[PDB]
């Protein structure tokens, strides 16, 4: 359609709006409040338009969620008798399971060092008072847990960009042309990250306000190595960069908490943990299966043309690259997070009936 | 758009695993003559070693990273018995899947990947045990884990008798996933004798699609063998599409009396959990029992359909609506909700199964006449005759306008009792 195009938009997922939120057996109009500081008790106080009470559950791979405030972004925190707002590190008691009872109801739970085993719900004390959220273990036919959204505002979320068909290799015009030095960019894929898990200049309360979820963009190209004019019957030695450098590694693990393996799948940290395998569906990107981290490494290679006619050949190296970017589009990184893996290459010619070159001995320099 | 399940390379090839360090091609073997190794003894179940009749295995993958390794010929996995050996280890043997944690193992890459000389080994109990050749790198023996793990960096000689590599390969059975498609408008009838357009005639809009790993599917049909080597992987579809209610003629300045049938009957969801290990929630989203809840989240990820949020299944509903023609004229009225439809398919297209729930949150009008010359219907009464559960158990302020083509929400429309109070 149009209009039925939105459909699935018009019963949301939990991620996609703004709530307010109240229990649901109290009489008087109580409202959660998160403190003004960025760490202290969540309370139950007097239902006001401030963004105290503004709340964003932002979902995981399993379905918890994180939730955040709009004042200044600190997360509900699972302390040993009471729910605290503290800055969000990726701890286990910071995820939440909301569970609905009926289509309008539902309570939060939060699971111990244990399973299938305490799972406790969150409760006031007072219906008549303020009051801080405890525990209970008494789940069933208790009302008492029982949360209703007092109001929910739907975010406009930025728009991601279409998803591209795998890059094609460069062609040469002539024996004198050495060509692009990159190809196309292609997107890959991309995917949307929660602003309480990405490093920025902005204030966490700003971001939740603006820009509550950034987006990381993943793109593919062919990379330019060398480029020569190779008589008949010629061995020519040519060196082939690999991997990362130490830099745009530091900075991206730094930027979003994710770093490449060397089998050049992504190791995520303990803030991202929790959404790797949305992350890397997102992006078409695999999870890594070591724990030694990709390196930079230089490779030199022989090349023999075994045709009877000179021929220019140009190297490629296929390149894979991650920006980061806010809702409004702007790039945050500032530093490139390129790596190049040296096991896919693809050699330009001329005369492009040529043959491929003769792939002979490869080294690696300790430089 | 097209589509990406994301597969690993090792999960798509089923592959010869081969040791790193043995001179004379020894590896993963389904050879029918016992171990040569006078403290490893073999038998029917017992997986072995050996340099002739090799094993093809794929590793299917689950949300929590690890994986279910299963043989090609004969459709078993590999299973860590609970039973004891010498020196306090498990046999590593052929058994039938059922999801337990003694099938599933975690891949550990080391070495040098610089160089391409990398391998691999495979843990289990959270790392405490490392699958290891008994004994011998270049004799018949049996597999097993045993939990005396040795330094990688220098690979001791006991850490050789755990290190593999991949060789030779079969590709595995993958269908081809669909392209999404856009839902089309509520049909409009053309006259007053036009019943309107029924479910087997309802154009379908493909929004999802996943890749089922023919080990929790249960397709009796195939045996275990032929499932492995020409349907490695299912197709599950989901579609959508405008599900009639009802058709009628309303008489000029009448209320009538209409029931509304949705949701999903119990025949039905028992059927989905027999085959698949899946049913529908109360919200719409997806359950998932044992066999398959290892997959959950890849599958609903392809799928585009949520993970549920509540414990409670959907079921039947029955609804009594009375509805008010304020035309001079006598009208034909016909009624859609949408419907929900996911659809088992093998490799070669052949339809194994459908099952549909009829979602009554999202449903419209349409006329003959149509608009601007007739005025819209009226909803003036609804009353919830039947449902055994009570999830949902609100009703619509009366009276509501059914704009003709208008899709109407129940959640962003008044209710009784109020929601989102």
């Amino acid at each position: 359609m149009r209009n039925l195009d939105f459909i699935d938009s018009f019963i949301p997922t939990e991620g996609k709006y703004i709530r307010v939120m109240d229990f649901y057996n109290s009489e008087y109009p109580f409202c959660i409040h998160a403190p003004s500081a960025p760490n202290g008790d969540i309370m139950t106080e007097i239902c006001s338009r401030e963004n105290n009470q503004y709340f964003i559950f932002f979902p995981t791979d399993d379905g918890r969620v994180i939730i955040a405030n709009r004042h200044n972004g600190s997360v509900f925190t699972g302390e040993a008798t009471s729910v605290v707002s503290d800055i969000y590190t990726g701890s286990p008691l910071q995820f939440f399971r909301e569970v609905k009872r009926t289509m309008a109801t539902y309570y939060l739970a939060i699971q111990n060092p244990e399973s299938a085993t305490d799972v406790r719900a969150l409760e006031p004390h007072s219906h008549e008072l303020p009051s801080r959220l405890y525990y209970t273990n008494n789940i069933e036919n208790n009302s008492n847990i029982l949360i209703s959204n007092k109001e929910q505002i739907y975010l406009t979320l930025p728009s991601l960009p279409e998803n591209e068909q795998y890059p094609k290799t460069p062609v040469l015009s002539g024996i004198d042309d050495i060509g692009p030095n990159q190809s196309e960019k292609s997107i890959i894929g991309s995917t949307l990250i929660p602003c309480i898990m990405v490093s920025d200049f902005i204030s966490l309360g700003e971001r939740m306000k603006t820009t509550p979820y950034y987006y990381v963009k993943h793109t593919q190209y062919w990379q330019s190595m060398w480029s020569a004019l190779f008589p008949p019957g010629s061995k020519e030695t040519k060196t082939e960069k690999s991997g990362i450098t130490d830099t745009s590694q530091i900075s991206m693990t730094d930027g979003i908490n994710v770093s490449i393996g060397a089998d050049f799948g992504l190791r995520f940290g303990n803030k991202t943990f929790g959404i790797k395998g949305g992350f890397t569906y997102d992006t078409k990107t695999q999870i890594t299966n070591t724990s030694q981290l990709l390196i930079e490494t230089t490779y030199t290679r022989e090349y023999t043309n075994t045709e009877n006619f000179p021929v220019r050949y140009t190297g490629y190296v296929l390149a894979s690259e991650f920006t980061l970017h806010r809702s409004d589009g702007t790039q945050v990184n500032t530093i490139p997070w390129v790596a190049l893996n040296d096991n896919y290459t693809t050699i330009a010619r001329y005369p492009h009936f040529a043959s491929e070159p003769l792939l002979g001995n490869t080294k690696i320099i300790t430089d | 758009t097209s589509l990406n399940y994301n597969l690993p390379e090792i999960s798509k090839k089923f592959y010869n695993l081969k040791n790193k360090y043995s001179r004379n091609g020894y590896g993963l073997s389904k050879t029918e003559f016992p171990s040569s190794i006078e403290n490893c003894p073999s038998n029917e179940y017992s997986i072995m070693y050996d340099n002739k009749d090799p094993r093809f295995l794929i590793r299917f993958l689950l949300d929590d990273g690890r994986y279910i390794i299963a043989d090609r010929d004969d459709g078993e996995v590999f299973d860590e018995a609970p039973t004891y050996l010498d020196n306090n280890n498990h046999p590593i043997i052929s058994r039938h899947y059922t999801g337990e944690e003694r099938q599933k193992f975690e891949q550990v890459g080391s070495g040098d990947y610089i160089t391409g000389e990398q391998f691999f080994q495979f843990y289990t109990q959270n790392k405490t045990r490392v699958l290891s050749n008994c004994r011998a790198l270049d004799s018949r023996t049996i597999l097993l884990s045993t939990a005396k793990i040795f330094p990688i960096y220098p690979p001791a000689s006991e850490t050789q008798l755990t290190a593999f590599v991949n060789s030779s390969f079969y590709a595995a059975a993958i269908p081809q996933l669909p392209q999404t498609s856009l839902l089309e408008n509520i049909p409009e009838p053309t006259s007053l004798d036009d019943s309107g357009v029924l479910p087997k005639d309802a154009v379908r809009a493909v929004k999802g699609s996943a890749l089922l790993p023919c080990i929790i599917v249960h397709d009796p049909n195939l045996n275990n063998s032929d499932k492995m080597k020409f349907n490695t992987y299912y197709l599950l579809e989901y579609k959508e599409y405008w599900h009639q209610l009802w058709s009628q003629i309303i008489p000029a300045h009448q209320t009538v009396k209409i029931q509304e049938r949705t949701g999903i009957s119990e025949v039905v969801q028992n059927s989905m959990i027999e085959d698949l290990n899946m049913y529908i929630g109360a919200d719409f989203g997806m359950l998932f029992y044992f066999r398959s809840s290892g997959f959950k989240e890849q599958i609903t990820r392809g799928l585009n359909r949520p993970l549920s949020q509540t414990t409670t299944q959907l079921g039947e509903r029955v609804e009594e609506m009375e509805y008010y023609n304020s035309n001079d004229l006598d009208v034909r009225y016909v009624k859609y909700a949408l419907a929900r439809e996911f659809t088992l398919k093998r490799v070669n297209g052949e339809i194994v199964k459908n099952w549909v729930a009829v979602d009554y949150r999202l449903a419209g009008i349409q006329s003959y006449p149509n608009a601007p010359i007739t005025n819209p219907l009226t909803l003036t009464k609804h009353t919830i005759i039947r449902c055994e559960n009570s999830y949902d158990g609100h009703i619509f302020k009366t009276p509501l306008i059914f704009k003709n083509g208008e899709v109407i929400v129940k959640t962003n429309e008044e209710l009784i009792p109020k929601i989102n109070q």
